[PDB]
RNA sequence: AUCAGAGUGGCGCAGCGGAAGCGUGGUGGGCCCAUAACCCACAGGUCCCAGGAUCGAAACCUGGCUCUGAUACCA
RNA sequence: AUGUAAA
RNA sequence: GGGCGGAAGACAUUGUCAGGUGGGGAGUUUGGCUGGGGCGGCCAAUCUGUUAAAAGAUAACGCAGGUGUCCUAAGAUGAGCUCAACGAGAACAGAAAUCUCGUGUGGAACAAAAGGGUAAAAGCUCGUUUGAUUCUGAUUUCCAGUACGAAUACGAACCGUGAAAGCGUGGCCUAUCGAUCCUUUAGAUCUUCGGAGUUUGAAGCUAGAGGUGUCAGAAAAGUUACCACAGGGAUUACUGGCUUGUGGCAGCCAAGCGUUCAUAGCGACGUUGCUUUUUGAUCCUUCGAUGUCGGCUCUUCCUAUCAUUGCGAAGCAGAAUUCACCAAGUGUUGGAUUGUUCACCCACCAAUAGGGAACGUGAGCUGGGUUUAGACCGUCGUGAGACAGGUUAGUUUUACCCU
RNA sequence: CCGACUUUGUGAAAUGA
RNA sequence: GUGAUUUCUGCCCAGUGCUCUGAAUGUCAAAGUGAAGAAAUUCAACCAAGCGCGGGUAAACGGCGGGAGUAACUAUGACUC
RNA sequence: AAACUUUAAAUAGGUAGGAUGGCGCGGCUGCUUCGGUGAGCCGUGCCAUGGAAUCGGGUGCUCCAAGUGGGCCAUUUUUGGUAAGCAGAACUGGCGAUGCGGGAUGAACCGGAAGCCGGGUUACGGUGCCCAACUGCGCGCUAACCUAGAACCCACAAAGG
RNA sequence: UCGUUCGUCUGACUUGGGUAUAGGGGCGAAAGACUAAUCGAACCAUCUAGUAGCUGGUUCCCUCCGAAGUUUCCCUCAGGA
RNA sequence: UUGAAACACGGACCAAGGAGUCUGACAUGCGUGCGAGUCGACGGGUUCUGAAACCUGGGAUGCGCAAGGAAGCUGACGAGC
C-alpha cells in the first residue's frame, strides 16, 4: 500500500546479462571538445602538407 | 541592493564595441497595446457567450521580481538590458555604505 | 431546486379565485348624461350577501335613461341602506347616505366609499367591509380633490370622480377571532386556495430558501432586496425596518 | 495526545532591539478635630527558567516549566 | 461622606 | 361645430447596445503523499551531517537543521597587517572602556544553516575598480546520460587591477529558482504585409522580464445519514493470524516490615519468565456481503481452586482466618437500577471463583443499545449539514438438500 | 435597476457656448 | 416567523443583510463632446444606476466576557480595583 | 561517541600488463618557444618471439517490437519499533515463471533443475514397523512416580536450584 | 394480505363522475411525500455500440527463444510514456 | 494475486451462436516490378461469358531527384586517413 518503492535488487542481474557494454576502442580517438587553439593549428598543419 | 547611477560596461553596438560609459535606469513594462495580435485574438475569442475562455492566474507564489537594468551608454545612445538577481529592496545610486 | 409555492401561484391551476357563487361585479352605473348633469332615482330591491366578500351588496333597479327597460345595477352596500330606499345618482343629488355624488358635490370632511380614481372607472377605493375615505380638500382651479384612504395614504383624485356617501357596511367584521381552523378554512374556501400556509423553515432547501438544516432556522437575513429574482424574493420584501413597532414607527 | 495563546510593579495590564510604563496599590508630607476623599512629592520590577545570534534583548530563534483555549471524526 | 465597644 | 367621451403625453412604452445586481437558474471543480481515510504536516522544488554497511548508487511521515533571501560591496584585483584567548603591565579605570610588550596551528572571521577550506589568506584595513561585461558552443552534477538551475575548462572580443607573473564570466565550495502560448523591452539605418511605392500600425528574428512554490509549470469551495455506478480485501471497522508494549499471572535475590526474627506471612531496589479474555501495533484471509453489542436458552472444556474430599505449614491454644500441595468429580443463587459486559447495593448460601468454545450461541429467540430514512434540543458551520453529545419512532426473510 | 440611440413631432423661456 | 390561554418578551446597529438620504470636488460604462494626427487611433474633459461615504432597522440573520482582593472564628463575598 | 577523531582493517573499487608500440630520416603549423625550443600532425624506412594465469566467438553494429513497471522469502550488514508471519534500505541467491528427491504436511530450508526409455552410481535424508535400507559392529551417558527424548529453518521455553 | 386489538365518526368529514395543473414541470396541512408496483427528478424512443486508468472472458498442436515489479517524468501512485 | 485446494470469486449438464476484425495515415521488416525515375489511381477508346481484361495520356499530377532560413532570399566549385 506504501506507494513508494525503490530497490537495487535484480539490477546487477539485469545489467550483466547483456554484459557491461564497453564502447569499442577506436583508433583516432575523437577530438571533439579539445582546445580549439590546438585544433585550429592542427587543421592548418594538415592543410599545408606536401 | 544598490546600483551606481553610471557603470562602465561593454556596448555591442558596432560603433562602440568596447567598455563605454552607461547610464542606469530600471525597466518598467510598457503599457499593454490594444492592437497586438494576442489582444485582437483574446478580445475576439472572449466575445459572445461562453464566458472566460483563456485561463486567469490565481496562485501567485513568488514575492520578488528579477529587476532589469536598461543601461544606456552615451557614446551611441543605445540601450541594452541586463537582469540582476531577485531582490526586494532595490535602489539605483543610493547613499553608499559608510 | 424547484419552483417555490410563491412562484407557482402565477399559473392559476389551483390558485384561481373561487368565483362560482359570486353575484357579479360590484360597481357603479355607467357614467352618462343623466348621471353627469342631474340625478337619477334608483330603488334598492334587496341587500344580498356576496360569497367571498366581507361586505353586503345592494341590488339597485334604475330605469334606463334613453330606452324602455330597467337596469339592475349592483352597488357595494354603504352602512344604512335598506330595501325600498331611493338612492340618487348624479351631480345634483343631495348629500345623504347611500347617494352617489362627484367629489365636486361633497364638502370637506365628508365620509365616502367606493371612490373612483379615473373618472368613470366605476369605483375602486374604500370598498372592504367597514372602510371609508375622508374627502379632505378641493382645488377648483385644477378641478381636483384630495382624500384620505383607509390605509392612511393621502391621494389626489380628479374632482369629477363619483363616490358613494357613507361607509361600507359590515363594519368591524375582522374584530371577531375565528377560534377555529374550521372557521379559517370556510373563510378561505370561498376566496381562494391560500390556506393552510406551511412555514418555509419546515421545508426542504429544494423548494424554499428558508428550508433545511438540522435545526429549524432561516439561516440568513429574512429580508430580501426589491430586485431579488422571483423565487428568491421571499420573506420580508424590501423591508424598511423590522421588529415590533413602537412610538412614531407605528404612526 | 497533538496545536495555538499568554507568562512584565503589590494586582490587572501596555510595550516596534537606544533600554520600562499605565491605572491602582504602597511610602512622606498637605487639608480635617480624626478617617476617607482631594492636593503635592517618593520608591518600584529576578520583564516565566536556561542558552545563542545581534552595534544593541524583555522582545529575535531555541530548549525547560505553568495555566488557558481548540481538535480528537466514519466505523 | 463618615464618627470609642473601652461606661 | 368633418374631434365617440376622458386622462397622461412626445414622458411612459417598443427594439438594439451599454454597466451593476443576479445560487432564482445553468455548467463545472473541490490536488498528491499518507503504516485506512479525515484533521495535522510536507518527508512534492531543495541544501548540509548522519542513517549509508571505508568507490559510486541507496529508502521510510528516519534523525539535527536550512532555503524562496542578503549584497555597488559582503563582487574583482593589489598591498600591508594577524586573528580568539591568555600573561604582565599604565590617572581616574574596577570582572569589563584606551594603550604597550610577550605567547598565540586558528581555539577568531569569512551575510546566513551544517560540513569542508583558508594565516605575508580566502580573514582585518587601505588604494583603484565593475569579469555581476559581450558571442555562441563544450563538459560535470540530476540524468533516460533530455531539459532547467548551478558549476567548470578552453576559444574570439573588450576591460579591471598589479610593476609583473597572473587573478577576474559574481558571492571561498556545497541550496537561494522557472516550459509552451500571451504581453513588454533591447538590437540591426534587419525581414514581411504577397499589384507597385511613401507612410502610421501590425507581423518576425536574436536576447531579456512579466510565473506557474502541486516548483517538467490545469483556471477552480463544500455537503450528503436521501445518495448512486465502477471496483478494492492494494485499504478501515467484527472474528481469525503473528507480537504482548499494555491488561492478567507466576518465579529468582533479599533492604526491610513482621514488638526479638530476612523467608509463618509479605517482600522494596532490582530481575526472570508465562498467558491470549482486555487494549495497542500490523494489514495476511474475507468488501460479486462470514448477518455486528447485550440478554434468554443449552451444551462442553480449561485451572491461574471460591466452597466441596484428603493433606502439609503458622506469630495453628479452641473457634476463626492466612500459605501451599494431590486435586476440575460436584456446585457456584433470588432480586433493585442500567441496553449494558462491567459496576454497585439487599438477601441466601457451604460458595456466591475466574475463564475458553469465530469476544460459543440472530434460517435459536429478543431488537433494549447501536447502525439508514421522520423528528427535537445543545455546541459547531453564513449555509447545505456534522457530533466517538442527549431523546423519541423505526420490516429481523428461507431449510424440504448433505452431514 | 438605471444610460444612450429609436418610434419622437410642435413652440417657449432661462441658463452655456 | 412564532404558535391556544395566563404572564412576559431584557441589552447590542460594531459584523452580514434590508432600507433611506444625495451638496458635491471619490470611484464609475456605452453613447455624446473637444484636442493631436494625413487617417486608423490616442488623450482629455463630462459620465447614469451601482459601490463608497452618512442614518434606521434585532417579533431582520444573529450575538450577549474575564482576573484579582475584601466582612472581627472559619467559609462565602454584599463591596473594591 | 551515528551526526568525534590522530591511526586504521577485511570485503568490495579504479587503472596498466604491446602489433591502436617504439626508433630513425625529412616535411607542415595561422599554435608554442629567447631559439628546432616544444606540442601535434604528415610522408617514408626500419625494428617489435605476441609480452601474466585461465577461459571463450562476439551487441560487434543496427532496426521493429512484446510484456513488465503491485513483488515476496532467506543468510549476513542495517534503519523505526517493545516485538511482529511489521515498515523501509545494501550485496547475493531463490520463489514468482519450477517440476523433481528429503525435511511427516509447507513457494521460496537441504540436494537439485527436467526431452522419452533401459542399466549402474550417487546428493540431501535414513536403515524397528508404517517405509526401500542393519533390530549390524563399538564405546559411554540417561531412568523421566512431569506425555523422558528424538532433524538447519522449526514450530520455542528462561533466571535459578 | 389475514386475525385480534385499536383511531376518528356532523366534522379541516368519507366518496363517484366531470374537469384543471405534466417533468427541472406539476402538486404538497411539508414526509423530499405523490406524479400508473418507478421519484433526492417519471416513463418511451432516439444521440447510443455514451465513456471507463475498473471487474469478468478472450477459441488448435508441437518446436525454439524467454523476462519484470527497477530508473526518470506526469493532478502521478489500480494508470501512461 | 508475493502467494489458491482454499472458508477468494464464476462454473448443475448438454447442444448451437460467442470475443484483436474492417478502414485511413505512418513506420520498420520482407517479396515483386521498374529504377533517377516511378506510379494510369480521376478520364478516354475499346471489351461478343464479363463491374473483368487490354490500350491510351505525363512535357513535369503524387512522391523522389536540394537544402538552409521566420522571411526577403541564397542554393552544394567536386576527399583524404
Ligand atoms: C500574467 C502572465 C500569465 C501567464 C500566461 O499569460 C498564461 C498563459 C500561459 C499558458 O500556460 N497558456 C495559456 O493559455 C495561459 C504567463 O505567461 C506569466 C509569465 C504572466
Ligand atoms: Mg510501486
Ligand atoms: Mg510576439
Ligand atoms: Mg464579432
Ligand atoms: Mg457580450
Ligand atoms: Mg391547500
Ligand atoms: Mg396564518
Ligand atoms: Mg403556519
Ligand atoms: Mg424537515
Ligand atoms: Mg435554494
Ligand atoms: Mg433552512
Ligand atoms: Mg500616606
Ligand atoms: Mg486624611
Ligand atoms: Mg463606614
Ligand atoms: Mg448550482
Ligand atoms: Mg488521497
Ligand atoms: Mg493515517
Ligand atoms: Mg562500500
Ligand atoms: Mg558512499
Ligand atoms: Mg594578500
Ligand atoms: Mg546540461
Ligand atoms: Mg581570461
Ligand atoms: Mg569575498
Ligand atoms: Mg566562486
Ligand atoms: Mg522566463
Ligand atoms: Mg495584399
Ligand atoms: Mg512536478
Ligand atoms: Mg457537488
Ligand atoms: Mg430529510
Ligand atoms: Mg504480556
Ligand atoms: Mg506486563
Ligand atoms: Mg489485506
Ligand atoms: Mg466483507
Ligand atoms: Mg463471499
Ligand atoms: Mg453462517
Ligand atoms: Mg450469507
Ligand atoms: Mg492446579
Ligand atoms: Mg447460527
Ligand atoms: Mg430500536
Ligand atoms: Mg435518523
Ligand atoms: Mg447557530
Ligand atoms: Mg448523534
Ligand atoms: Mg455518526
Ligand atoms: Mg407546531
Ligand atoms: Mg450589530
Ligand atoms: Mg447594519
Ligand atoms: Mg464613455
Ligand atoms: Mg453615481
Ligand atoms: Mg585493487
Ligand atoms: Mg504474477
Ligand atoms: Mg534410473
Ligand atoms: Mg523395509
Ligand atoms: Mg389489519
Ligand atoms: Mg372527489
Ligand atoms: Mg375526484
Ligand atoms: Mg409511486
Ligand atoms: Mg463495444
Ligand atoms: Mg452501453
Ligand atoms: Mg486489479
Ligand atoms: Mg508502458
Ligand atoms: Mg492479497
Ligand atoms: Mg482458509
Ligand atoms: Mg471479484
Ligand atoms: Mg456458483
Ligand atoms: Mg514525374
Ligand atoms: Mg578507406
Ligand atoms: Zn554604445
Amino acid at each position: 500500500a506504501k506507494s513508494k518503492n525503490h530497490t537495487a535488487h535484480n539490477q546487477s542481474y539485469k545489467a550483466h546479462r547483456n554484459g557491461i557494454k564497453k564502447p569499442k576502442r577506436q583508433r583516432q580517438a575523437s577530438t571533439k571538445g579539445m582546445d580549439p587553439k590546438f585544433l585550429r593549428n592542427l587543421r592548418y598543419s594538415r592543410k599545408h602538407n606536401v | 541592493v544598490n546600483v551606481p547611477k553610471t557603470k562602465k560596461t561593454y556596448c555591442k553596438n558596432k560603433e562602440c564595441k568596447k567598455h563605454t560609459l552607461h547610464k542606469v535606469t530600471q525597466y518598467k513594462k510598457g503599457k499593454d497595446s490594444l492592437s497586438a495580435q494576442g489582444k485582437r485574438r483574446y478580445d475576439r475569442k472572449q466575445s459572445g457567450y461562453g464566458g472566460q475562455t483563456k485561463p486567469v492566474f490565481h496562485k501567485k507564489a513568488k514575492t520578488t521580481k528579477k529587476i532589469v537594468l536598461k543601461l544606456q551608454c552615451q557614446s551611441c545612445k543605445h540601450y541594452s538590458q541586463r537582469a540582476i538577481k531577485r531582490c526586494k529592496h532595490f535602489e539605483i545610486g543610493g547613499d553608499k555604505k559608510g | 431546486g424547484r419552483v417555490i409555492r410563491a412562484q407557482r401561484k402565477g399559473a392559476g391551476s389551483v390558485f384561481k379565485s373561487h368565483t362560482h357563487h359570486r353575484k357579479g361585479p360590484a360597481r357603479f352605473r355607467s357614467l352618462d348624461f343623466g348621471e353627469r348633469n342631474g340625478y337619477l332615482k334608483g330603488v334598492v330591491t334587496d341587500v344580498i350577501h356576496d360569497p367571498g366578500r366581507g361586505a353586503p351588496l345592494a341590488k339597485v333597479t334604475f330605469r334606463h335613461p334613453f330606452r324602455y327597460k330597467h337596469q339592475k345595477e349592483l352597488f357595494v352596500a354603504a352602512e344604512g341602506m335598506y330595501t325600498g330606499q331611493f338612492v340618487y345618482c348624479g351631480r345634483r343629488a343631495t348629500l345623504s347616505v347611500g347617494n352617489v355624488l362627484p367629489l365636486r358635490s361633497v364638502p370637506e370632511g365628508g365620509v365616502i366609499c367606493n371612490v373612483e380614481h379615473h373618472v368613470g372607472d366605476r369605483g375602486v377605493f374604500a370598498r372592504a367591509s367597514g372602510d371609508y375615505a375622508i374627502v379632505i380638500s378641493h382645488n377648483p382651479d385644477n378641478g381636483t380633490s384630495r382624500i384620505k384612504l383607509p390605509s392612511g395614504a393621502k391621494k389626489i383624485v380628479p374632482s369629477s370622480c363619483r363616490a358613494m356617501i357613507g361607509q361600507v357596511a359590515g363594519g368591524g367584521r375582522t374584530e371577531k377571532p375565528m377560534l377555529k381552523a374550521g372557521n379559517a378554512y370556510h373563510k378561505y374556501r370561498v376566496k381562494r386556495n391560500s390556506w393552510p400556509k406551511v412555514r418555509g423553515v419546515a421545508m426542504n432547501p429544494v423548494e424554499h430558501p428558508h428550508g433545511g438544516g438540522n435545526h429549524q432556522h432561516i439561516g440568513h437575513a429574512s429580508t430580501v432586496r426589491r430586485d431579488a429574482p422571483p423565487g428568491q424574493k421571499v420573506g420580508l420584501i424590501a423591508a424598511r425596518r423590522t421588529g415590533r413597532l413602537r412610538g412614531q414607527a407605528a404612526a
